[PDB]
């Protein structure tokens, strides 16, 4: 990372910092990835932070400099769309399905987080287009 | 291996056979790491060699095909049947072509005509299991196909046997359209208490067990339509009458007899109390637990009178039995070292004879003495005490045997109707296999026949499997037949244990430990599946299809002995007082024979009456041992599981390609595997690619023509790598949408 | 399949089949050739008679034993004899049953060779096997311990046996007889003034014999009331319907079983060949060979035989060890009996002697598989 980039993260960093003192929470970290631009996993997570204790991930602050190597750590097509392709063939997904995969299987999110990613992209059906879906959360 | 991280397997308990869990970590080349719903994290053990059973995936759970299953093992076929039994409630299941059947004790709605009529149209496959789905089939089979047809119903005598019979004759009755023409129903139904009551005793696993083998022909006209029909009898435990371990009792009948005892009509029958009665007292146990005797007797006697027996012939048939009774307080004084006689007056003589009308003079001479002819000239010989309580013994026997043959033939006489029969559908219930901690001569037959009806039951599922093969143009090579004459050769052959117990039985100063001492050589280091107990020298083992089974030598010679004197039976045949006897002994070396040699061939005659038809199977397991309502106990349906020979069809289906799917279906599972570059017109060919690529080792499938076999645990195995590839694709996206909501929970968050 | 048993000795032959309680057959093994010129033209003369024709036409007959004290002493009658009996009485092709034969013990050797001989070549039993007589009485009796005292026609001998094992060097053999009971009972009835010169005049002694002898619980007693009183004095008819009276010498001809010399041999009778058979084996076996003595063969069946040793050997024999007889009335059949118990043991059908074997080593082995 640059400093502009270091600029850019430190001051999206400090916008996530509820408590004044530069730092986040580890179970903030993930947040602040994704916010600028990492998708790691809950097990990406916690292996780039350490496999932090609940007691610690809730409640330890780290600052942006401890913060950064994560983020590098973290940071260092065809098969979206197959994946997508998993649950079609005629390019629809039924909205149950998609909900009860997304709600059951992985890294379970909850429902009301499925219910506004999904919200507009179903058509009467209950069906969405996943190649556009798939554009859209991509942008 | 097939074993990684966030796997199941089934670990040992003692509180029910299995227990499940999952793995903590990868396995590799030790300890494992278990998840279990109690002490929830542990320490397992790896044995200095196997692995725990790994654990089939929840699709296939609870199917209607215990074959179906990709693993084939106790845990996986105990689960199987736990899963419906209590949550389902569905009972009837099927394991190859047998059906496997758990008894309820709630009475179930399925049974009713609606859903008769509903099968009546439907072939094996198209329904899901249930006893008409198999009487279905043997009418279906007859109907297409002169051959006569069998059902085959094993277990113990209280799982269920008699309901899963009722009820296939009413399957009968009511698709025959013959219900005005005949009720054999209502007969067999009624008949059924009488032959209980004879036929049946307590063993000490549990009441009411069956000592014989019933099997019932159901005769047609040549348009399909029912005109009566016929018993026949089977494998009667003839040595029984004289003999109980601890714990045991003598045939109902006896008891039942004893105790209407109060009655005027039996007055004269001077029958004591049920354990006054050297052969009704050896047991100990006189009182079965749960009945009234005397209140059995009632029924019984209802059901004689309502199946044609005379008023006057049930009171002979009791003076019989009364008479045997009777004849065993008989008693023997030794004169010499060589020779015994009656004493004077001696009662229970005098009775037996005013009972069946011979005179106490020669009677009293003719038990003392064997008579030798030869062709000029003739040897009143007499005969040792020891030899004389076996003539005794024999001749009660010989009696009983008689007086249940022509019981059985006058239930016969109501059942038969006239009408000649074109063909018949054929049902038999019959002893499972028997082991106790204690095993003895009744047991070693009891088995003997099991695994002879275990050798027809191994050779049909393996002449339409070898069908199943030739119709799909496999190799049929491929698989290779199981065969249990290895051990049949042991019990049956020429120096076997039944030939060499009956050569015992003959040899002067024969001896339970000079036959064990003699089987001890022939055997013991010569054949592979005869054993001896360490620590012991009157007990031998032998490997069964089912298990190790130790028989005790002890009691072992004295049941094997029958011989009846002739004078002795021409004595009571001679007798004045009352028809029946006479009409028993009505039409030799059958009174030479012993009882092994009687039962080889009662057993051989059972086994051409089989042989001439294509049988179907039922088995029979009594899920808990307390008749509760609904209750599934493991430790129990494990030892029914092993007696009804469900687990050897399982482990011999193992070695097999059980796993057997169609195209269609497997495109519609595994289509998600399938890369749709490849997915491609033609599904028999598709496939091809796709399995060989997936599955490194050709020799694990088979490419049937119009299905696909594979080797068990290789379809949990692709279903595993399809579970992967869907939690792969479920990361990727719960990765994206994650990333995207936490974006815009800072764009709600800032704004 | 069943196989035959058969017994043969220089009185009756006895054969059935295995797993029989009787024989069926019995009959006098006797050969018999016409003594007189056939005058009668299409008489249908015969050249020989077997068995019960000898019997019956006897008197037109000369009567001949083609066993001599168990040896067979002359082949041809004996193979005639066998020949009669499975075809003719037996009914049955020897083919196809296996065949036991029976024999005293301490026979010639060259007995049992040409015994075995002519069943392979001349029968072709499919196989077969020789046992000792004294042995099969065991079997009849239902023991396996025990002295067997065997007297027919022909050979006497004792044969010990302890626990299912014969001991050789006690056996004991003698010549004493039916026959020469019957040959005694001729010479010593011509003091009555009744003669019989003849072998069909020999077999109505041996039915004098057979009705009227008994054996004297004191002979000297009975010797001094045969002098007192006619009473004990007993008459019988000829085929002719002649009438004879015979005297003490009906007792008096089964005495010299008991005292030898009598006939003139120095030997000492079946009592004292008894005891010193006991004495020849071990002090640990002898009591139980006191406790068991079964009675074999014909000659035992005199009246009074049994109380008879019953009395002698408790009279020799230590005085507080207890003595027993054991004398079943079939025991003229009892080698019989034997022989079907032994010949329908299944341990016993791996010892019959092959076809094979026989054809390999010629009739030797019999001497290596039989004894
Ligand atoms: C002159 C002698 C012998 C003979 C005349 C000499 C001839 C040469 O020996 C034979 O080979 C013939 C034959 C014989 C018959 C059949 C056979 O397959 C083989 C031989 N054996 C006999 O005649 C036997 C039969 C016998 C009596 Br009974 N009990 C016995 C107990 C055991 C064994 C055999 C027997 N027999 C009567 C004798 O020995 C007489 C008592 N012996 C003598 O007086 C002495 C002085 C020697
Ligand atoms: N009931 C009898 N009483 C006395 N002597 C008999 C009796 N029956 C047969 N005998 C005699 O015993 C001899 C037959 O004995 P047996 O053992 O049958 O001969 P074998 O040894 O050939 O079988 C003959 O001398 C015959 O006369
Ligand atoms: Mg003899």
């Amino acid at each position: 990372f640059n400093k502009d980039q270091l600029e850019e993260f430190k001051e999206a960093f400090e916008l996530f910092d509820r408590v004044g003192d530069g730092k986040i929470l580890y179970s903030q970290c993930g947040d602040v990835m994704r916010a600028l631009g990492q998708n790691p996993t809950n097990a990406e997570v916690l292996k780039v932070l350490g496999n932090p204790k609940s007691d610690e991930l809730k409640s330890r602050r780290v600052d942006f400099e401890t913060f950064l190597p994560m983020l590098q750590a973290v940071a260092k097509y065809e098969d979206y769309l197959e994946g997508f392709r998993v649950f079609d063939g005629n390019g629809k997904v039924m909205g149950a399905e998609l909900r009860h995969v997304l709600t059951t299987l992985g890294e379970k999110m909850t429902e009301e987080e499925v219910e506004t990613v999904l919200a507009g992209h179903e058509d009467s059906n209950g069906c969405i287009n996943y190649e556009a879906f798939l554009k859209h959360i991509l942008s | 291996e097939l074993y990684t991280k966030y796997a199941r397997v089934w670990i040992p308990d003692p509180e029910e056979v299995w227990k499940s869990a999952e793995l903590l970590k990868d396995y590799k080349p030790k300890v494992l790491q278990l998840r279990l719903e109690e002490g929830k994290d542990l320490e397992y053990c790896l044995d200095p060699k196997e692995l725990p059973p790994l654990r089939n995936p929840d699709i296939l759970v609870g199917e209607n095909d215990l074959t179906a299953l990709s693993y084939l093992h106790e845990p996986a076929v105990l689960h199987n049947l736990k899963v419906r039994f209590i949550d389902s409630k569905l009972i009837y299941t099927y394991c190859g072509i047998v059906l496997v059947a758990i008894n309820p004790y709630e009475q179930l709605p399925i049974y009713g005509e609606d859903i008769i009529n509903a099968y009546s149209g439907q072939n094996m496959g198209d329904m899901d299991p249930h006893i008409f789905a198999v009487a279905e089939e043997a009418y279906k089979q007859m109907a297409r196909d002169e051959r006569n047809q069998s059902i085959i119903v094993s277990g113990e005598s209280g799982a269920g046997k008699t309901v899963s019979a009722k009820y296939a004759m009413r399957y009968f009755a009511t698709v025959s359209g013959s219900a005005s023409e005949a009720n054999v129903e209502e007969k067999v139904l009624a008949s059924n208490p009488i032959m209980e009551s004879i036929g049946n005793a307590k063993t000490t696993r549990n009441d009411n067990s069956s000592r014989f083998g019933k099997y019932i022909e159901i005769g047609f006209d040549k348009r399909y339509r029912i005109i009566g029909a016929n018993m026949r009898t089977y494998l009667l435990e003839k040595s029984r009458v004289v003999f109980q371990a601890e714990e045991e009792r003598n045939y109902h009948i006896f008891y039942q007899l004893c105790a209407s005892a109060a009655l005027p009509e039996f007055k004269t029958l001077r029958l004591g109390n049920a354990n006054y009665f050297h052969y009704t007292k050896q047991g100990g146990s006189p009182v079965i637990d749960g009945i009234d005797d005397a209140k059995e007797m009632v029924n019984t006697r209802q059901a004689c009178t309502l199946l044609g027996i005379s008023d006057s012939y049930q009171m002979g048939i009791f003076r019989i039995l009364a008479g045997i009774l009777h004849l065993g307080n008989v008693e023997f004084a030794s004169r010499d070292s060589d020779s015994c006689a009656i004493p004077p007056k001696h009662d229970p003589l005098t009775i037996f004879c005013d009972l069946m009308g011979v005179d106490y003079e020669e009677m009293a001479h003719w038990l003392c003495h064997r008579k030798l002819a030869t062709a000029t000239e003739t040897y009143i010989k007499p005969i040792s005490k020891l030899h004389a309580i076996n003539a005794r013994d024999a001749l009660a026997k010989h009696i009983y045997a008689n007086l249940f043959n022509w019981i059985v033939d006058h239930v016969n006489k109501a059942l038969h109707s006239t009408v000649k029969q074109h063909s018949f559908i054929g049902v038999l219930d019959i002893y499972g296999f028997e082991t106790f901690e204690i095993n003895s001569f009744e047991q070693f037959c009891i088995n003997y026949a099991n695994e002879k009806l275990q050798q027809q039951f191994n050779m049909h599922v393996f002449k339409l499997e070898q069908e199943e093969y030739m119709k799909e143009q496999i190799p049929w090579t491929l698989i290779d037949f199981y065969d249990n004459q290895p051990c049949i050769n042991l019990i049956e052959a020429k120096m076997g244990v039944l030939d060499l117990l009956d050569e015992e039985c003959k040899m002067p100063k024969g001896s339970d430990d000079t036959w064990a001492q003699k089987l001890y050589n022939t055997h013991l280091n010569k054949c592979a599946l005869f054993e001896k107990p360490r620590l012991s020298n009157k007990a031998f083992i032998i490997k069964h299809f089912a298990d190790k089974v130790e028989y005790q030598c002890e009691g072992f010679l004295e049941k094997n002995k029958d011989t009846v004197y002739e004078e002795q039976i021409k004595v009571l045949k001679s007798s004045k007082k009352f028809k029946l006897l006479p009409e028993l002994f009505q039409d030799s070396k059958e009174h030479k024979k012993t009882v092994g040699h009687q039962f080889r061939n009662s057993l051989h005659l059972l086994m051409e009456t089989l042989n001439a038809t294509t049988p179907h199977y039922v088995r029979c397991i009594k899920p808990n041992d307390f008749k509760f309502p609904f209750t599934f106990d493991e430790k129990r349906a494990v030892q029914q599981l092993r007696a009804c020979g469900v687990l050897e069809t399982i482990r011999i289906s193992a070695a097999g390609f059980p796993s057997r799917w169609t195209y269609q279906e497997f495109f519609s599972r595994y289509r998600v595997l399938m890369k749709q570059k490849d997915v491609l017109s033609d599904r028999k060919q598709t496939c091809k690619n796709v399995l060989e690529k997936l599955i490194l080792d050709k020799d694990k499938y088979q490419f049937g023509k119009t299905k696909i076999f594979f080797r068990a645990g290789q379809v949990a195995y692709l279903e595993k790598i399809r579970a992967d590839k869907l939690r792969a694709a479920c990361i990727r996206i719960q990765k994206t949408i994650r990333g995207w909501l936490m974006r815009k929970k800072y764009m709600r968050m800032r704004r | 399949t069943t196989a035959l048993v058969c017994d043969n000795g220089s009185g009756l032959v006895k054969a059935g089949f295995a797993g029989d309680d009787a024989p069926r057959a019995v009959f006098p093994s006797i050969v018999g050739r016409p003594r007189h010129q056939g005058v009668m033209v299409g008489m249908g003369q015969k050249d020989s008679y077997v068995g019960d024709e000898a019997q019956s036409k006897r008197g037109i007959l000369t009567l001949k034993y083609p066993i001599e004290h168990g040896i067979i002493t002359n082949w041809d009658d004996m193979e005639k004899i066998w020949h009669h009996t499975f075809y003719n009485e037996l009914r049955v092709a020897p083919e196809e049953h296996p065949t036991l034969l029976t024999e005293a013990p301490l026979n010639p050797k060259a007995n049992r060779e040409k015994m075995t001989q002519i069943m392979f070549e001349t029968f072709n039993v499919p196989a077969m096997y020789v046992a000792i007589q004294a042995v099969l009485s065991l079997y009849a009796s239902g023991r396996t311990t025990g002295i067997v005292l065997d007297s027919g026609d022909g050979v006497t001998h004792n044969v010990p046996i302890y626990e299912g094992y014969a001991l050789p060097h006690a056996i004991m053999r003698l010549d004493l007889a039916g026959r020469d009971l019957t040959d005694y009972l001729m010479k010593i009835l011509t003091e009555r003034g009744y003669s019989f010169v003849t072998t069909a005049e020999r077999e109505i002694v041996r039915d004098i014999k057979e009705k009227l002898c008994y054996v004297a619980l004191d002979f000297e007693n009975e010797m001094a009331t045969a002098a007192s009183s006619s009473s004990l004095e007993k008459s019988y008819e000829l085929p002719d319907g002649q009438v004879i009276t015979i005297g003490n010498e009906r007792f008096r001809c089964p005495e010299t079983l008991f005292q030898p010399s009598f006939i003139g041999m120095e030997s000492a009778g079946i009592h004292e060949t008894t005891y010193n058979s006991i004495m020849k084996c071990d002090i640990d076996i002898r009591k139980d060979l006191y406790a068991n003595n079964v009675m074999s063969g014909g000659t035992t069946m005199y009246p009074g035989i049994a109380d008879r040793m019953q009395k002698e050997i408790t009279a020799l024999a230590p005085s507080t060890m207890k003595i027993k007889i054991i004398a079943p009335p079939e025991r003229k059949y009892s080698v019989w009996i034997g022989g079907s118990i032994l010949a329908s043991l299944s341990t016993f059908q791996q010892m019959w002697i092959t076809k094979q074997e026989y054809d390999e080593a010629g009739p030797s082995i019999v001497h290596r598989k039989c004894f």
